[PDB]
């Protein structure tokens, strides 16, 4: 029970431990097969785990075994500050003295009188402590942080001259702003009406004026076939007369293009794809030599031409032109020949009917003139692509004039009503495909709807060749007419069911059209848009006018934005997501300092010695 | 009746060369076949997706391994990214010999391949395992090509928020193969787990991520760890092993903590709900940072009776052990949890993930089992009993019993003998004495009437070290000797890195040199043809640790117990010019509350390299196609091909 | 680091009693002297801090001065008005890094 | 020689469902006498099941903490005079959830529980001086 009258090592003599990095040796360097780099150990007593990665051009990646560097001081001072300290609140510091030496030490511990902190004695008052060998002695220090931002408090423990050992630690305690932390989550919605919205500026009274005001935006995108066996079996080598060759070539081209568009070529072996291409090339040549002088494409050279088969061949060859190095001018001549056969009112003649009507599909019947007129226009339109961009300008304009005349004529016939399902179906597709006038297009669409049939789920219009073909034409019209809406999905489902039967698509006219419709439907359904939802926020705050953007083409995004007042929103894009701006600020919060559930009270009675007193 | 045979890994990664194998079969010996192989997508009118490569294989040297380049620009031009129904590209071989001589319908023969933009390896490293809000995060990403050499491609690094919200995206083109960047966590960030993702710019699904945890922590001063006496507790009827565990508290710098340990016990179900005990709390002073705490059998069951759980109910429950050590007279406390300590009915746990299915009649079915101690490292000297019951259709099912001990690495190779014309097989393997850990499986025999099978036999049955040369014995089974050669190939990381042939002999032995190209594992597909049909049988071969060739050796000046501020000398030894990327970490951070996830090491690197492997299973197959599929190969000999994979994973 | 000291001898008195340090960054580290009289334990007699702030044992404070100079890496404990109880063996004390303590052979002094 | 009296009670009915671990810290320069501390655990109605004291630190484990003001006291010894006057600290934890702490500052017999700090509505200043 005795003091020391300044018989302790000098305060300035002991080094001060102030650098406490949780991670220090962060660097990437080049080594010439050998290198020693000196390091300056940070003033923290732990076991560093030094590790490295070697990235050489020749050898490659080669991770290394960690080196457990251990830094330790025999007599030190461990000052552990709390994570959060509130200003103007009693604080308890317990810097413990660890004496691992084999001697007993009497030391003086005192907190340097850093400004902004009020010590127990108001200054550097020493607290003698006896630390026995291999023991820890806490030295409590009660302080009240009166500062505003942060204070660097250093605890100095200078030992006696019996064994001159000392250590000092300097740390900075972060005093958080007065008041609690509040979160204001403002959820919203987004859409392509209801586009622009404005989030009201904060006007709460509890907010402390002088302090922090952080706002964060969190936008979320919130995003939501026919058997390859049967279709492949349709690939057959064309043979026979000028008509029977097209019987075997039209299905072959449709099956090849269906799989091409449906991307079902992977299922079959690659040999089949080139086998299909080779058959198309052979068929293209086989029918090309049946061509007359003026591109008539008759069944026999001696026999007179038929406009029906010429249009059918023109449609088939025009589609195959993409994958076959054909000669466009021959198709141009054929289109020119077709224009000649047009009647005064815009119809088409077909002076010589084809030998076999079984390939005509649902054409044989009471009504033929309207079917041919629409059928030829579909073929004629398909021939627009083959026309070369350079030269042959007059030929095109003559086609658009005639097809428009045919489009007009179809308008009166369809509008007249009492047309058969097949004639109505083709007429609707012809007008929609060729960009017919809206009024005629509109009536044709609703006329077909009237003749529509519905017997159950995924039922519309086993089945006869007429019904299968007519449904296919309607499906093509619906898909091109304001997209697909709950009917192409339902209608096409029947076509797949009807085509899945053994030996389905009995005829060829249905087979080519049906496979054309289903391929168009499949590509329409399996397609996605950008779904962009980029939103821009703008506000006129104290700092002025600021703007931001958040592209959500793919995920979710968060972004720091410096807007302190009422903000504006500018949503764009078809995609709909969720926007929620959260603002954080300090409020005037108060509570019990005392314990609420578990309470402990301790009192001391007796006489306690002292050295310096007021 | 010759054949041209096309081999290629079942998946082609855009931007990296693709290994293709072309091999003739039954050639008249007087004709040389020439052609070219290329990728083409039939969805876009057979537009080639890669430059054509010609092989020109002859009869004297039929086998020919050739590589195809697949640049990104070529893929874009041919329209591989515009596909709608999944990724699918065709690899074809164009050779006029097919149509003119063999009289095939078309001079083309190919295989359907899946494709993916995944390529290269990205390794992300963070400053610290765990951060607290307001601190600056320093992360760097290493870009590596397929061959593990440094790359210089453009990458994009996007940091994700705890909720999955991106808060950063930096498209950086990098010539040094190392890209160091940092950011600041928001001061208001709630505790959670973040994620740093990086990917090559051109590639779209070639990403790689490293997770760091954000949590409000104060760096602990000492570490507490609870080590149970045995990681398992027997719960068999009658006998209940005593539950004793040790508690150790040690200051980070190494000295032993001197405090008091307060322990509480409880049970956990599968989800994690806790059922704490009452009155079983044990508090004891730590002598030299040690406290041996055990539960007597009498008091444990009493607590169970108090909770009416019952002995039988201890099916998969975990016995919680939480400490609250308080160093005295320090005043601070740290806590340890012991979630991973189960009640089990047997100490050992057999693993039969290496025993190949699809036995081959007439050859010794090799049984491979890994006897791993319950939640622990593999153990040695544990007798394992197997009772194989071959089910002969024409007689009573014979029963064979054979016993062997673990070699010492935890793996046991027990060869059982299987006769011909066997319907199926059922064998039960049980390692333990007493308390066996029974495990059983049934392997069905291949359909009868097919071509003779191929039996791949490895005499050693141990994982070879890099630089060794393992020998494999090939033997045809139940077939004529019409064939005159054995064709084999080696697959590593989804690439045919070796193709050759071996002449038939009485004892056909093939020496395979295991270099760094074959790591951490490789397949071995060998096939022979019985006139017209193919016969094949694969074999997955593992490889040892095979430390990096780079040979980076961090070292310090011994152990001098450096004081704070002393100048240490870090010695860096490397076998060539290299970019050493260093990081010194405070081990106290690992103690601070966290998942204690492992850092980057060879376990992750070898997993990265082997992440590209396409094969699945231990090998073997019912038919030639199935074994080619299993090994991760696409095959087509004209009249018999392999269907495209349904997915990038098996 | 090796500490070398000398200059102690019988006197009626004043002794230079200088000590030299074997380099090792003599400056920027505290230095001083220790008195070890017969029987009793070793005690501080006088010391000089790195900054120059001198401290003396209260028992013999203010009698004999302590001088440290960096020119030749040495210290002095010039004595004066020697008291008969001062007979003891002195040691040269060095104190580097704040935790490392060193002491020399120690020269003995006699009084009459 | 000084006499201590540490007391514990809880409001209860929620939040605790367990026992407590007192962590009273003695005044600087004290150390609880071992003898008086041991006799607490020897009584038939012993209030604390386990204890451990080293230097100025005392770790008392209270098996049961009731809603009443039941409590125990011990004696300390003086080994070195307290250099400066300040209020020490005492902490009570929850056995099954030590996060539920309870920090209380206790002063010397003739001193106060808080440092002299004259605080206004917005700013405060301290009068720690002679
Ligand atoms: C330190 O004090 C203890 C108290 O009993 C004593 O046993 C020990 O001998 C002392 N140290 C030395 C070096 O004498
Ligand atoms: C997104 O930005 C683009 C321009 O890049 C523009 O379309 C519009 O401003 C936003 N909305 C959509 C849907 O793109
Ligand atoms: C603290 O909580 C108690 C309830 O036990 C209440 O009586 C007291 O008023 C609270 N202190 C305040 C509101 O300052
Ligand atoms: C890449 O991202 C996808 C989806 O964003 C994810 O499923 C995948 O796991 C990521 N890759 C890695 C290696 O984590």
């Amino acid at each position: 029970e005795i003091l020391q009258e300044e018989d302790l090592i000098d305060e300035d003599d002991i080094p001060v431990r102030s650098f406490f990095p949780e991670n220090w040796l962060w660097r990437v360097e080049t080594v010439d097969r050998f290198q020693i780099l000196t390091l300056w150990l940070p003033d923290s007593l732990t076991t560093w785990e030094i590790h490295g990665l070697s990235l050489s051009k020749t050898k490659g990646l080669c991770v290394a075994t960690p080196v457990q560097l251990r830094v330790f001081r025999e007599f030190h001072l461990h000052l552990r500050l709390p994570m959060s300290v509130r200003r103007f609140e009693q604080l308890e510091l317990r810097p413990v003295l660890y004496n691992y030496l084999d001697k007993n030490l009497t030391v003086s511990v005192h907190v340097s009188p850093v400004e902004g902190l009020c010590l127990a004695g108001g200054g550097g008052l020493a607290q003698q402590v006896l630390v026995p060998a291999g023991s820890a002695r806490p030295v409590a220090f009660s302080v009240v942080p009166t500062a505003a931002a942060a204070v660097s408090l250093k605890v100095v423990a200078r030992g006696s001259f019996e064994f001159p050992v000392g250590d000092a630690v300097s740390k900075v305690l972060q005093i958080e702003k007065e008041g609690a932390i509040h979160r204001e989550e403002l959820v919203y919605e987004l859409n392509p009406r209801g586009r622009t919205l404005e989030i009201p500026g904060n006007s709460d009274p509890n907010m402390i004026p002088d302090g922090d005001f952080n706002s964060y935006v969190r936008v979320t995108a919130s995003d939501p076939a026919l058997s390859p066996g049967g279709v492949a079996s349709l690939l057959r080598l064309p043979r026979g007369c000028g008509e029977q060759t097209m019987i075997y070539l039209a299905p072959t081209l449709a099956a090849s293009r269906y799989l091409d568009k449906t991307e079902q070529w992977s299922t079959l072996p690659p040999e089949t794809k080139d086998h299909a291409v080779d058959l198309i090339q052979k068929g293209y040549m086989r029918i090309q030599q049946f061509r007359k002088a003026d591109g008539s494409y008759a069944a026999w050279l001696s026999r007179d031409s038929s406009t029906w088969l010429t249009a059918f061949v023109l449609k088939v060859l025009s589609l195959a032109q993409e994958q076959v190095g054909g000669s466009p001018e021959k198709l141009q001549e054929t289109s020119n020949w077709l224009l000649s056969q047009q009647q005064a009112d815009g119809s088409f003649q077909d002076p010589c009917p084809v030998l076999d009507r079984s390939m005509q599909g649902g054409l044989v019947g009471n009504d033929e003139t309207v079917a041919l007129t629409a059928f030829v226009t579909i073929a004629l339109h398909h021939g627009l692509a083959v026309f070369q961009d350079e030269g042959a300008e007059p030929l095109k304009q003559r086609v658009e004039a005639s097809i428009s005349k045919a489009n007009s004529f179809l308008g009166e016939k369809a509008s007249a009503g009492l047309l058969g399902a097949h004639a109505a179906a083709i007429t609707a597709y012809a007008l929609s495909l060729t960009k017919a006038p809206v009024d005629l297009l509109g009536v044709a669409h609703n006329n077909l709807m009237a003749m529509a049939q519905e017997t159950g789920d995924n039922l519309y219009w086993q089945a006869p060749a007429l019904w299968i073909e007519t449904t296919a034409y309607a499906l093509l019209h619906l898909l091109l007419h304001e997209g697909k809406a709950e009917m192409a999905d339902q209608a096409s489902a029947w076509l797949t069911r009807q085509g899945s039967f053994q030996g389905g698509f009995r005829s060829t006219q249905d087979t080519v059209i049906a496979l054309d419709a289903l391929s168009a439907y499949w590509i329409a359904s399996h397609t996605t848009e950008e779904r962009g939802l980029n939103v821009t926020l703008s506000s006129t705050g104290r700092n002025g006018f600021k703007s931001h953007a958040l592209q959500l083409n793919n995920l979710e995004e968060e972004l720091q934005f410096s807007l302190g007042s009422k903000i504006n929103v500018k949503v764009g894009g078809n995609s709909k997501g969720t926007l929620k701006v959260l603002r954080t600020y300090n409020v005037l919060d108060m509570k019990n300092t005392t314990c609420q559930d578990l309470q402990i009270e301790v009192t001391v009675k007796g006489h306690v010695e002292y050295t310096m007193e007021a | 009746k010759p054949r041209l045979l096309l081999f290629s890994p079942s998946v082609v990664h855009l931007g990296v060369p693709l290994s293709v194998g072309v091999q003739l079969q039954d050639v008249p010996r007087g004709q040389v076949v020439k052609g070219s192989v290329f990728l083409r997508n039939p969805s876009r009118n057979n537009v080639p997706c890669s430059p054509k490569v010609d092989f020109t294989l002859s009869s004297e040297r039929d086998f020919a391994l050739l590589s195809l380049q697949v640049p990104l620009k070529d893929a874009k031009s041919c329209g591989l990214h515009q596909l709608l129904r999944g990724p699918e590209v065709q690899l074809v071989a164009h050779s006029p010999w097919l149509k003119d001589s063999l009289s095939r319908t078309t001079n083309i023969q190919g295989i359907n391949l899946l494709f993916s933009s995944r390529r290269g390896h990205l390794f992300l490293q963070t400053d610290q395992p765990i951060y607290n809000p307001g601190q600056r995060v320093r992360y760097r990403v290493f870009a590596l090509d397929q061959k593990m050499r440094p790359s210089t491609d453009t990458i994009t690094v996007m940091v994700e928020n705890s909720h999955g919200l991106r808060v950063r995206k930096k498209e950086v083109y990098m010539p040094s193969s190392i890209f160091q960047d940092d950011f600041v966590i928001p001061d208001i960030s709630e505790p959670g787990t973040w994620k740093i993702s990086a990917r090559f710019s051109d590639g779209l699904e070639s990403n790689s991520s490293t997770q760091f945890e954000v949590k409000k922590y104060v760096l602990p001063n000492f570490e507490v760890k609870i080590t149970p006496g045995k990681p398992y507790i027997l719960t068999v009827p009658g006998h209940l092993d005593e539950m004793q565990l040790d508690i150790q508290a040690r200051y980070i710098y190494g000295k032993p903590v001197q405090g008091v340990a307060y322990v509480r016990f409880g049970l956990l179900d599968e989800d994690g709900k806790k059922t704490f005990f009452r009155g079983l709390e044990s508090q004891t002073k730590l002598v030299n940072g040690q406290s041996h705490i055990s539960l007597s059998k009498a008091e444990f069951q009493d607590a169970l009776e108090k909770l009416n759980m019952g002995i039988t109910d201890l099916q998969g429950l975990r016995l919680y052990v939480a400490a609250a050590i308080i160093e005295s007279p320090g005043g601070e406390m740290e806590e340890a949890e012991l979630t991973s300590w189960y009640f089990v009915s047997s100490p050992f746990s057999l693993d039969l993930s290496k025993t190949k299915r699809h036995l081959v009649p007439g050859a010794p079915f090799l049984l491979q089992a890994l006897v791993r101690e319950m939640s622990g490292s593999p153990a040695s000297g544990i007798p394992v009993k197997v009772s194989a019951t071959v089910s002969s259709p024409g007689s009573v099912p014979e029963v064979q019993d054979i016993q062997q001990n673990t070699d010492g690495s935890g793996q046991v190779s027990i060869p059982i003998i299987i006769p011909q014309t066997i319907s199926e097989l059922q064998l039960s393997v049980s390692a333990g004495s007493p308390h066996p850990a029974i495990a059983r499986l049934t392997v069905a025999a291949p359909p009868s009437g097919g071509p003779g099978f191929l039996s791949i036999e490895r005499p050693d049955s141990r994982p070879p070290r890099v630089g060794d040369t393992l020998n494999l014995n090939l033997r045809a089974v139940g077939s004529g000797a019409t064939f005159s050669h054995y064709y084999y190939m080696i697959l590593s990381r989804g690439q045919i890195v070796f193709m050759n042939r071996e002449p038939k002999r009485t004892l056909t032995s093939v020496s395979v040199f295991v270099d760094h190209h074959l790591a951490p594992s490789f397949y071995f597909v060998a096939f022979y043809y019985h006139g017209d049909h193919p016969v094949a049988n694969s074999l997955r071969v593992d490889v040892q640790a095979g430390a990096c060739e780079g040979k980076l050796e961090l070292s310090v000046d011994g152990a001098k117990q450096y004081r704070n501020g002393e100048s240490v000398k870090l010695h860096l030894e490397t076998d060539s010019l290299a970019l050493v990327a260093l990081g010194a970490l405070d081990t106290a951070l690992y103690a601070a509350g966290s998942k204690s996830h492992k850092p980057l090491n060879m376990g992750k690197v070898f997993e990265a390299m082997n992440s590209y492997d396409l094969g699945c299973g231990p090998g073997g197959g019912d038919s030639a196609l199935q074994v080619f599929q299993a090994a991760g190969l696409a095959f087509s000999d004209g009249d018999q091909w392999t269907l495209s994979r349904k997915r990038l994973s098996c | 680091v090796q500490l070398v000291e000398s200059g102690g001898g019988l006197v009626q008195g004043s002794l230079r009693l200088s000590c030299a340090a074997s380099g090792s960054d003599f400056s920027a580290n505290a230095v001083g002297w220790y008195r070890q009289a017969p029987g009793k334990q070793r005690v501080v007699v006088a010391s000089i801090s790195s900054t120059g702030n001198t401290k003396y044992s209260n028992s013999v404070k203010g009698r004999f001065t302590i001088s440290r100079d960096n020119a030749k890496n040495t210290v002095y404990l010039q004595m004066n008005s020697l008291k008969p109880e001062d007979t003891a063996v002195y040691y040269c004390w060095l104190f580097r890094f704040g935790i490392e303590n060193y002491w020399g052979q120690g020269t003995q002094v006699t009084v009459s | 020689r000084v006499h201590y009296t540490v007391c514990i009670w809880r409001n209860g009915k929620v939040g605790l469902s367990g026992m407590a671990i007192a962590d009273v810290t003695l005044l600087s320069g004290f150390h609880a006498l071992r003898a008086d501390l041991e006799k607490l655990t020897s009584l038939s109605d012993r209030y604390v099941s386990h204890f451990e004291t080293e230097g100025p630190h005392v770790l008392l484990y209270f098996d049961s903490v009731p809603t009443s003001r039941e409590c125990v006291g011990f004696e300390a010894v003086q080994e070195v005079p307290v250099g400066l006057v300040q209020p020490a600290s005492a902490t009570l934890y929850d056995y099954y959830n030590p996060e539920r702490r309870c920090s209380v500052f206790y002063g010397a017999p003739s001193k106060s529980r808080l440092l002299a700090t004259l605080c206004s509505a917005e700013v405060c200043q301290c009068a720690e001086g002679k």
